[PDB]
């Protein structure tokens, strides 16, 4: 509250939620499993990525599950964040870049972790329209990078991957994401 | 009786109205902003 | 039935459902997949 | 219990890994766990 004391809607919009109503997602962001991908899969994903035409979507999609036993018909909450990527951008050349096989190479994705979620009883769990009122430049940005392990042939399929993200501006918890949602 | 308690009840509230007091800080009203049972709210002495 | 017979609650239980109603799960032991997981994670488990 | 199977290097991200579980006292059915489940 303190917070976001001096914006009028946000308080209000907080007031109205008890403090025991609402949770914080300690989403871990680098505790991910393998990738899994057919290698074809693979060489056309980075194929598309450099050569492509025609726009490629990414999206970020949350989705809550909460207890049935309290009541209420519907027992999922999710939905989805649509980010596009218009061919030849900086972010689509650098995701390209990134499948190569770079040691330290990193990408960033601006404006696509909404912090502030709601839940209600209904099957949208659309992020808070006022504590961000911009919708689209209060989005948190994401820092995504792709991780090698050896083993062991074949250049690419040669060894194990997967992804790490973490918070655009990370200082100590760099290995994880807050996502605080209000559940009705 | 009347014309004496409504001069003393403006001069009260004016005095309790200053900030300086406590109960007033941005931070104990805001918390308390619709409590019906704020200590100055029933006393009539809250500063709006 | 036969098998907890002796006991009362639990003979009264069982006696409360059908034969038909009553399901064994023989869920396989060995006949799981890969097991997945990042090596730093895998790491962190052995660690921790 | 774990069960290990090499492929091929780093050491213990070299090979495949799986999991194996049987129940504690398992005589001919020991690749078998049975659950009895009484639904209303
Ligand atoms: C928040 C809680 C506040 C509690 C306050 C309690 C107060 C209750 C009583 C209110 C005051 C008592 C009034 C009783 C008056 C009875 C006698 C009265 O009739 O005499 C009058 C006379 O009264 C006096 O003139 C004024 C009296 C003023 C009394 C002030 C009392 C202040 C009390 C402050 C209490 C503060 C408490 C704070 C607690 C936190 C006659 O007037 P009159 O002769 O026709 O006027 C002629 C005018 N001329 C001369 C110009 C022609």
């Amino acid at each position: 509250s303190q917070q976001f004391d001096p914006y009028p809607l946000a308080m209000q919009f907080i007031s109205q939620y008890s403090p025991e109503d609402i949770v914080t997602a300690q989403i871990e962001g680098s505790s991910g499993a393998l990738w899994r991908i057919s290698p074809p899969s693979r060489a056309q994903m980075k194929q598309e990525l450099y050569n492509g035409t025609a726009d490629i979507t990414l999206r970020f999609t949350w989705n809550f599950q909460r207890d049935l036993a309290k009541g209420g018909t519907v027992e999922y909450t999710n939905e989805k964040h649509t980010l596009e990527l218009a061919p030849n951008s900086t972010a689509r050349r650098q995701l390209a870049q990134l499948l190569e096989g770079r040691p330290d190479q990193s990408v960033v994705i601006p404006h696509l972790f909404p912090k502030y979620i709601r839940a209600p009883n209904g099957p949208e769990a659309n992020p808070v329209k006022q504590l961000q009122p911009d919708e689209e430049e209060d989005y948190l940005g994401v820092r995504i990078q792709l991780r090698r392990e050896q083993v062991g042939g074949t250049k690419a399929s040669d060894f194990l991957e997967w992804w790490v993200i973490e918070l655009q501006d990370c200082k100590a918890d760099c290995n994880l994401l807050p996502m605080v949602i209000f559940s009705d | 009786t009347a014309i004496v308690f409504t001069e003393v009840m403006v001069v009260t509230k004016y005095l309790f109205q200053f900030g300086f007091f406590p109960w007033n800080s941005y931070v104990v009203l805001r918390r308390y902003e619709n409590k019906p049972y704020f200590p100055p709210r029933i006393l009539g002495l809250e500063k709006t």
